[PDB]
């Protein structure tokens, strides 16, 4: 209450920051011509 | 409708050029229409039986029948892009900047599905090329909606 | 293919593969199936 | 069809002109997915 937020907003920031994202790769299928580099893009992944 | 007039709209939607002719000799109504306001000439021109459209017009039907929701027989023929149809209907006198109740045209129809031969000859015969339908939409904007450049070219 | 190498890379690689077959083992081969992205040891853009 | 997706309307401008999903993007009949290359002697191929 002090801070003006309810259990909504914790589960809402819970998923959203507890996440795991699915973020494609560098150099990623179908590629330019002349791609050199591929390589998977790790973005947020579950709390520990 | 009554006794003849279902026989006459059956044989026009499927095309049985005899028994139109032999409906017509036993005096069937040529502007018998269904539930939903269509002709033998509207099912005709929708199925695409050009000699049982020239066989309705020679007995005298309405060659600007509309149905419950304004269409004519010449939207449909130009809608499903047939052209010798379209020539037939516009020959005998097919009103050729009709209105539906959405203030569509034959020539948003043909432009809509890009029948570009419907089109001159609707042009031809003096359709208005800025009708606007009840959203303001002439067959030009429908020709860059979908990106006919062709279509687009030919409606100045 | 080593780490990080590409579809084009590895490409390569399948195609002097596939012409050594059907020109040095001519009168044996009647035809190489190959495969760019899968391996007997895992997938991936350097794996064939 | 590539014409009707082309035509999905994402946004009326302002001064009332339209953005098309076709201002935005490429669109064309593809893969599921690209991550293998297959070839039979070479030539493009697929198979069961």
């Amino acid at each position: 209450n002090k801070f003006q937020l309810t259990p909504v907003d914790v589960i809402t920031a819970i998923k959203a920051q507890n996440a795991q994202v699915a973020a494609g790769q560098l150099g990623g299928t179908p590629p330019v011509k002349g791609q050199q580099l591929n390589a998977s893009i790790i973005a947020q992944t579950r709390l520990t | 409708g009554s006794d003849l007039g279902k026989k006459l709209l059956e044989a026009a939607r499927a095309g049985r050029d005899d028994e139109v002719r032999i409906l017509m000799a036993n005096g069937a109504d040529v502007n018998a229409a269904d539930v939903v306001g269509w002709t033998p000439l509207h099912l005709a021109a929708y199925w695409g039986h050009l000699e049982i459209v020239e066989v309705l017009l020679k007995n005298g039907a309405d060659v600007n029948a509309y149905d419950t929701l304004g269409s004519t027989p010449l939207h449909l023929a130009a809608h499903f892009g047939h052209l010798e149809i379209v020539e037939v209907l516009l020959k005998n006198g097919a009103d050729v900047n009709a209105k539906d109740d959405n203030g569509i045209t034959p020539l948003h129809l043909a432009a809509n599905r890009g029948h570009l031969e419907i089109v001159e000859v609707l042009l031809k015969y003096g359709a208005d090329v800025n009708a606007q339908d009840k959203f303001g939409k002439t067959a030009f904007d429908i020709s860059i909606n979908n990106g006919n450049e062709d279509l687009a070219e030919i409606l100045q | 293919l080593p780490a990080g190498a590409t579809q084009e890379r590895t490409q390569k690689v399948l195609n002097e593969v596939t012409h050594y077959y059907l020109t040095k083992e001519k009168n044996n081969v009647e035809s190489v199936f190959a495969f760019n992205g899968f391996g007997f040891a895992g997938r991936g853009q350097n794996t064939g | 069809s590539t014409e009707e997706f082309g035509k999905i309307l994402l946004k009326v401008n302002q001064d009332g002109s339209r953005v098309l999903l076709r201002d935005v993007a490429k669109i064309e009949l593809g893969g599921e997915n690209y991550d293998i290359i297959a070839e039979f002697n070479g030539q493009p191929a697929s198979g069961l």
